[PDB]
């Protein structure tokens, strides 16, 4: 779940 | 007068909320494209899009931020998003801000198949917070400030976020008293807000139902942080 918010948080 | 301790805090989350920005080419459409209910509509979407991703950025360079449970992050993301998001239209449309085109995108906002119940309600805010003549450091403390709210929903670890929150509570308190020492109640007038947007997230989750029956094109990410199947 949540594949893009994550995504931008590790970025 | 305010602290060392303080006056650090202060610079670098000011320096946050004026390093990212939406791109010119983007806020460049509230002017050039037609005005119609489908224009006016993709481009609102396109702004949100964008803006969530401002949003993160700038939240993740809170400090304290990233110490926070994994879990607790989206739950707050998730939680701002939409009153973050009213706040930089509130202060679009009250500093006139020239990358805002703040009458015509008023114009579109106006027509993009948003209820009246909600239209009214909504500029209703804008006039009354425009008319607190914030400083950009009141709006980015706000900002911080609702982001950082430890009674969102699906939180974890509630005081966790709590001691994040106080430290800018306070420097936005102590603001208030230096340059507004004439009128002691402007913090509470601050605050204030604060409940004022929360009543928006109830309004917003109907509209994007109302948008979702009409076969109305989100985006992956808007969808994600606000819910959406
Ligand atoms: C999905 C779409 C249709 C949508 O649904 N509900 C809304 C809505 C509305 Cl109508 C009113 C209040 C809150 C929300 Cl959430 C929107 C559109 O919501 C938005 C969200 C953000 C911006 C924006 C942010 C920053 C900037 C900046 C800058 O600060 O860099 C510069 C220039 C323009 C900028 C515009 C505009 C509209």
């Amino acid at each position: 779940d949540h594949q893009l918010l994550r995504y931008l948080l590790d970025k | 007068e305010l602290t060392p301790d303080q006056q650090t805090l202060l610079h670098f989350i000011m320096d946050s909320y004026n390093k990212q920005r939406m791109p010119q080419e983007i806020t460049n459409k509230i002017l050039k494209e037609e005005f119609s209910a489908e224009e006016n509509f993709l481009i609102l979407t396109e702004m949100a899009t964008n803006h969530v991703q401002v949003l993160v950025e700038f939240t993740k360079k809170l400090p304290g931020f990233q110490t926070l449970d994994h879990e607790d992050q989206i739950a707050l993301l998730k939680g701002s998003a939409v009153e973050a998001m009213f706040l930089r239209s509130a202060e679009i449309f009250n500093k006139k801000l020239p990358s805002g085109h703040s009458d015509l995108l008023e114009e579109r906002i106006r027509n993009s198949g948003i209820s009246d119940e909600y239209i009214t309600p909504m500029f209703s805010f804008y006039k009354s917070i425009g008319e607190l003549k914030m400083t950009q450091e009141e709006y980015a403390l706000l900002t911080a400030i609702v982001i950082l709210s430890p009674d969102r929903q699906y939180i974890k670890d509630r005081e966790a976020v709590e001691k994040l929150q106080e430290p800018l509570l306070d420097v936005l308190q102590k603001l208030c008293k230096i340059h507004q020492p004439e009128n002691p109640q402007h913090f509470a007038c601050l605050l204030g807000r604060l409940t004022e947007l929360r009543t928006f997230n109830h309004h917003h989750a109907e509209m994007l139902m109302s948008w979702r029956v009409n076969d109305h094109k989100f985006t992956p990410l808007l969808c994600e942080i606000w819910d959406v199947q």
